[PDB]
């Protein structure tokens, strides 16, 4: 209960109290790269202090490793840290070698001579970070005040209790503390939502500040619908109260519109044709099975009963007929039920600006993750595709600028591209039977092909993995096993590894719904990497990813199938 | 004559309120043609939809109808922007982004449609002579007249206006105004 | 100085500095009376800043009104010939006399645009109309000036009321022109 | 004189006549003294407002300078000191490529006796230096490269009766545009050259000799015009140049 | 900005080699001449400094090669690569002119 929902507020006093001033920089923001809700949420907190004229540096890191190296070079005259993305699950002050009674410079509490501030939405919490620091502060949103009511008495009950009574206590209180561990990982909150919370307490809410809230929630779709399903309604609600007035009477060349319109669980609608939006998409490929040539032929006989023109259909979304495109709603809602593709009905939200054209949020996710994916004796051929992953973050983040539009144009290329060639690697795939069916989880190892070198990448592993995953999950076969996915890398003769949790079908009921599948994968690769001496680094953000050399792949997993805990 | 006065003022409202950033990019391509006595426009059918729709569907289903428009919407624009009048009538030049459309698809479906499609030049002809601006006399009163055409596909008056005969009529060549044609080869 | 010419010529961002080094009219939103740290200007009268007082009328120099409205402490009033009816009189002035320049000031075209750039909300128009007007009387200005280049000599030319940019964009074509007519009428003496 | 917003303004308008003068033009030997010590004086008075605010701070860490009425008057001095010294530093630069220009016509002129311009009034003592010390390197870059293989009846650089001149004046009649301010103060029935038109404000007269004309400058009015012509104006700041 | 040119640190624009050695005599004395130059009656004034008016209090720089942490007056500048600084524009005038940070 360090800073609960209201508190945001004060703490952010404290920066402008010790951080402001025209003579030196005081802040330091350390933000995750690969990932968008840090993105944004970046860009909402670099302007916020533009406005109020703080001076700021922004450096991303990739690792752990990055933070601890980055952390010793920072000097005593940064008085604030913003660790945006991480830190909340590990021990910082354990990792970092920070001693209390070493950082009081105003003697009394302690006031301390530095502050760092966690902002991150992983959970499980550290209960030492929660409960036992004073340097360490987090933005909690409601975890604590809720779920962590025993543990807080566990924790500071045992740190004051240390004939029989005693060692029975002692250890029934240690069993409370090591259940609250060993559980596996989930996503409940958006970073951008904390951040516009923080906004509207201030007061200091406008439309940018909306758009970057509903990019950064968007975002979340794909891993974790019940988030979005939650927070949908209060963005809908502050859409409307932010809208500027009605009877808009012209269109002017500085009008900007967001607006609430319908739209469809498609593929990059707007910027190709509604063949290939239907054809690309994920959905629609779990429900019709387009990798073989009967899912095509349904498509096109759908196609044929609806309506249109096969013709029309593969036109450009500008260039298409007026009249197919003003009745699109009524020939989706008459005909897409036969089909089972009923799900794709949605409403969104559709940004404008003058004479220009019209982009949904979806869209402007998709570019700016192939913006991230692609753009511009080991050891350094890694550090340098390290550095050229820092390298991509700029350029991700650049498109969030209305100025820079071109770029925006080249990142919906690159994400055309980049589902093109997934497609064609999962085919493959699913044609060969290169998925095993272990007892405990589903192996897949990527050892030879074509274009093996996009997936060093951990964010197209990821889109390969959610394609499997979501083609799994509308299969017939009831199952909610885990699944690994292993990629070669020839110049450095290392495996990429992820494991992948299972999903529910999207349109399934709510009875199932809970708190989503736990990931399990951290706690099993560190027992794993703990008791063998293997060669394998675990230094990402994500716990699931690992990188193993090539000699270790096949014992290592073998160990894994008697782990466990999967 | 009730519907052609507003398609005009929609075209000049485009050419005149076009904006994107900072620049009128339409009103500046003028200027900079006229100086270099270029009597032409290119329009980018993208900036078009993005205008306005209506306006685009318009031209989209009648071309041959719609295009003078425009294109005397042009011409009364440059001599607004030019002048406080030897200036033609302007050209425009479109630019598409649609998909292409093979030779051997083209079939009774496409006619009276505009259509975008690639292939190889294999012969070009000599350049020839149409007339835009035709004077003309009669054989027997022997007054003047004038006569105004476009080249978007017109005969001398099969009548007398003020016996002449049935369509007496001559050209006076000199006072004429003609333009260049040419023919192309596709394949 | 020397480098990227600027021999004889300036660039219009020292245009933009002479032109911010001109006064404007603002209301404060802070109140600075003394009481019953100070500004201590060098190059500019600081009478005006040390005496403010909030929902009132005073007068600064152009570029701390910017600093100003950087921050929240501002609001800068836009000249009373920025109004759609003021350039309207302007432009009619302009189309009945073809032969001279309208009275405009000497840098309606730089504080046009540094005032669009930073003070959008203080304007009470809507600022695509008077952008509008800004070029419909710009070209006919150029109109103007095309037509008055023909009357080039040896002697001396007049132009009443060009403003500081137009004269800067047509300054080294002008004088090189006339210097080799010079030179040539010089020659046969 | 006793005003800070007059110097400002002498500087401003020396440094606008210095960048479109063909001529090198004299040296405000009292305006730029005052302007150095001024500088002086007031970057000194900001380092002592910073080392009195940072000195309490640490002592019992104490609040920093409250924010209201602290930041923004001394974010002022620090801009508009930056300001006025590239103001300074563009004036001296352009009138050092200048120097540059003229070294030998300027060492002409202080050869000659019966010359009333003298380099002690036209040229800045540091200028003075630089002139020195850069026609020296000059000489010996062409003395060691060139002109010791030649013969000594052509071993000048300096060479007045040669085919071509070689020493370049500055160019008397460049074409400049020019607005008429008027009176630099007023009283306009003071000013004798003030003469009245018909249905007009009074205007200047100048006569060019080459072309035998009387031409006129009415007040208000920009002008392109000959240099030699307006030079007494310039100097009486009758006329600035723009 | 003044300096020794070749002896010292130089932008890398120039080859030793172009430059015949009278030439090069002459580099070396006109940049003493500068140096003597810039320690004249204008100390305060910096004779080589920037030559484009000063417009915008607050820039946002980016770093385009590694260094080490840098002291500034009343504070200090981490010089981590690909990473993006907000700071006033008079401290990284000297930066930003030996090409360690980008944009203005
Ligand atoms: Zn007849």
């Amino acid at each position: 209960m360090y800073y609960g929902i209201s508190q945001f507020s004060e703490a952010y006093n404290k920066i402008l109290r010790n951080s402001s001033s025209h003579s030196s920089c005081q802040l330091v923001i350390f933000v995750s790269c690969l990932n968008i809700d840090a993105l944004c949420a970046t860009k909402m907190l670099s302007l916020l202090f533009k406005k109020q004229l703080v001076q700021s540096q922004i450096v991303p890191i990739f690792g752990y490793s990055e933070l601890r190296r980055h952390y010793s070079q920072l000097d005593d005259n940064i008085n604030s840290l913003l660790l945006v993305g991480f830190g909340g699950v590990i021990d910082l002050e354990a990792f970092l070698e920070i001693d209390p009674q070493e950082y009081v410079i105003d003697t009394d509490e302690q006031s301390f001579r530095r502050d760092i501030y966690v902002l991150d939405a992983h959970r499980p919490w550290n209960l030492d970070n929660i409960f036992g620091s004073q340097i360490i502060q987090c933005f909690d949103d409601g975890t604590v005040d809720d779920t962590l009511g025993e543990q807080k008495e566990a924790y500071y009950k045992l740190l004051e209790l240390d004939r029989k009574q005693r060692k029975k206590q002692i250890h029934e209180y240690e069993g409370v503390l090591e259940e609250y561990y060993s559980q596996g990982t989930t996503v409940v909150n958006s970073i951008s939502a904390q951040i516009y919370s923080l906004l509207s307490a201030i007061g200091e809410t406008n439309l940018s500040n909306l758009w970057l809230n509903i990019l950064g929630t968007t975002s979340l779709d794909i891993a974790y619908a019940q988030v979005y399903n939650r927070l949908y309604p209060l963005l809908q609600d502050e859409v409307k109260r932010l809208t500027p007035s009605s009877r808009n009477s012209v269109k002017t060349p500085d009008t900007l519109t967001l607006n609430i319109q319908p739209d469809y669980y498609l593929f990059l609608l707007r910027h190709s044709s509604l063949y290939d939006s239907f054809y690309y998409s994920n959905y629609v490929n779990a429900k019709l099975s387009l990798w073989n040539e009967n899912g095509k032929k349904r498509l096109h006989k759908m196609f044929a009963r609806m309506g249109i023109p096969l013709s029309t259909a593969q036109e450009t979304w500008l260039y298409m007929d007026h009249s197919i495109k003003r009745e699109l709603g009524i020939i989706f809602d008459k005909n897409l039920d036969r089909y089972g593709l009923q799900d794709i009905i949605r409403d969104g939200f559709v940004r404008t600006l003058g004479y220009r054209g019209s982009i949904s949020a979806s869209e402007f996710v998709e570019a700016l993750t192939a913006l991230l994916e692609v753009g511009n004796n080991s050891a350094q051929k890694l550090t340098n595709l390290r550095k050229r992953w820092v390298s991509n973050f700029w350029l991700s983040w650049d498109a969030l600028d209305d100025r820079k539009v071109e770029l925006l144009n080249r990142g919906i290329q690159l994400a055309q591209d980049l589902q093109r060639a997934i497609f064609n690697t999962g085919v493959a795939i699913l044609e060969k039977k290169l998925i095993k069916h272990l007892r405990i989880y589903r192996l897949c190892v990527l050892q030879d092909g074509p274009d093996l070198d996009l997936y060093r990448n951990p964010l197209t592993l990821l889109r390969l993995g959610n394609w499997l995953i979501e083609c799994c999950a509308e299969s017939e076969d009831k199952q909610l096993l885990p699944m690994v996915l292993a990629s070669i890398d020839e110049n450095t003769d290392t495996y990429l590894v992820a494991g992948l949790t299972p999903r529910y079908p999207r349109g399934l009921d709510t009875i199932h719904t809970k708190k989503p599948i736990l990931n399990n994968f951290s706690m099993a690769f560190q027992q794993i990497t703990a008791e063998t001496d293997a060669k394998v680094r675990i230094d990402n953000f994500e716990s699931s990813i690992i990188e193993i050399r090539r000699e270790d792949l096949s014992p290592f997993l073998e160990k894994l199938t008697l782990s466990g805990l999967l | 004559d009730d519907d052609n006065t507003e398609i005009i003022k929609s075209f000049k409202n485009f050419i005149l309120e076009f904006r994107l950033d900072s620049q009128f990019i339409y009103r500046d391509q003028l200027r900079n043609n006229i100086l270099v006595k270029n009597y032409s426009l290119t329009v980018n059918m993208e900036h078009l939809i993005g205008y306005n729709e209506d306006i685009y569907k318009k031209l989209s289903d009648e071309p041959s109808d719609i295009i003078p428009l425009f294109e005397t919407a042009i011409t009364q624009v440059a001599k607004r922007i030019s002048i406080l009048n030897s200036l033609p009538t302007f050209q425009l030049i479109l630019n598409s982004n649609a998909n292409q459309i093979p030779l051997r698809d083209l079939d009774s479906e496409h006619v009276s449609k505009i259509v975008r499609l690639s292939g190889i030049i294999i012969s070009t002809s000599v350049l020839s002579s149409r007339a835009t601006y035709l004077s003309i006399m009669c054989r027997n009163c022997r007054h003047t007249t004038s006569i105004t055409i476009n080249n978007f596909n017109v005969s001398l008056p099969r009548s007398c206006l003020s016996n002449c005969g049935p369509d007496p009529y001559i050209i006076i060549h000199e006072s004429s105004k003609f333009i260049d044609q040419q023919f192309l080869k596709l394949q | 100085s020397l480098p990227a010419h600027l021999q004889q010529t300036f660039s219009p961002e020292e245009i933009q500095f002479i032109v911010e080094n001109e006064p404007i009219k603002i209301f404060p939103r802070i109140t600075t009376r003394q009481k019953i740290t100070r500004w201590q200007l060098i190059t500019t009268d600081d009478k005006a800043l040390n005496n403010m007082v909030a929902m009132r009328s005073t007068e600064v120099v152009l570029w701390i009104a910017l600093l100003l409205k950087q921050q929240s402490k501002c609001s800068i009033v836009a000249p009373q010939w920025l109004t759609t009816k003021e350039l309207d009189r302007k432009i009619q002035y302009e189309k009945t006399h073809p032969d001279r320049f309208s009275e405009l000031p000497w840098n309606w075209l730089v504080l046009a645009r540094i005032l669009f750039n930073k003070a959008k909300d203080d304007f009470h128009d809507p600022i695509h109309e008077l952008r509008g007007k800004i070029q419909d009387l710009r070209e006919i200005r150029q109109i103007k000036v095309l037509k008055g280049l023909k009357y080039l000599n040896e002697s001396h030319l007049q132009l009443d009321n060009l403003s500081l940019l137009e004269i800067n964009e047509l300054r080294p074509f002008i004088t090189e022109i006339m210097d080799k007519l010079r030179e040539i009428h010089t020659a046969s003496l | 004189y006793v005003s800070p917003q007059q110097d400002f303004s002498d500087l401003m308008k020396s440094w606008k006549n210095e960048r479109c003068s063909p001529e090198l033009l004299p040296y405000p030997h009292q305006l730029m003294k005052r302007l150095l010590n001024r500088i002086s004086m007031q970057s000194q008075l900001i380092e002592n407002i910073s080392m009195g605010f940072l000195d309490m701070q640490n002592a019992s860490n104490a609040n920093p300078p409250m924010p209201n009425e602290s930041k923004l008057p001394l974010l002022c001095m620090e801009t508009e000191l930056e300001r006025l010294k590239f103001v300074i530093r563009s004036y001296i630069r352009c009138r050092l490529s200048k120097i540059d220009k003229f070294s030998l016509y300027l060492r002409q002129l202080n050869e000659d006796e019966n010359s009333l311009i003298s380099l002690t009034d036209l040229l800045s003592k540091d200028e003075i230096k630089y002139h020195d010390t850069h026609s020296l390197i000059w000489l010996k870059l062409v003395n060691d490269s060139i002109l010791k293989y030649m013969p000594e009846e052509l071993q000048a650089i300096n060479d007045t009766e040669g085919s071509v001149n070689m020493i370049d004046e500055p160019d008397w009649n460049k074409f400049v545009f020019i607005h008429v301010n008027g009176p630099p103060d007023g009283k306009w029935n003071e000013d004798p050259l003030l003469q009245e038109n018909e249905f007009g404000k009074p205007c200047y007269t100048v006569t060019i000799p080459d072309l035998k004309e009387e031409v006129e400058l009415t007040i208000g009015s920009i002008y392109v015009m000959r240099y030699e012509v307006i030079r007494d104006l310039l100097r009486d700041d009758k006329v600035a140049l723009i | 900005n003044g300096l020794d040119l070749m002896s010292s640190i130089t932008f890398s624009q120039q080859d030793t080699n172009n430059l015949s050695h009278q030439e090069q005599e002459y580099l070396k004395e006109y940049c003493d001449l500068i140096t003597d130059l810039k320690s004249g009656d204008l100390v305060d004034i910096d004779l080589s400094g920037s030559l484009v008016p000063p417009s915008d209090v607050f820039i946002d720089v980016r770093v385009l090669k590694d260094a080490g942490e840098i002291q500034t007056e009343y504070g200090v500048f981490n010089l981590i690569k690909d990473s993006q600084f907000f700071v006033r524009q008079s401290d990284v005038e000297r930066l930003i002119q030996q090409g360690y940070l980008q944009k203005i």
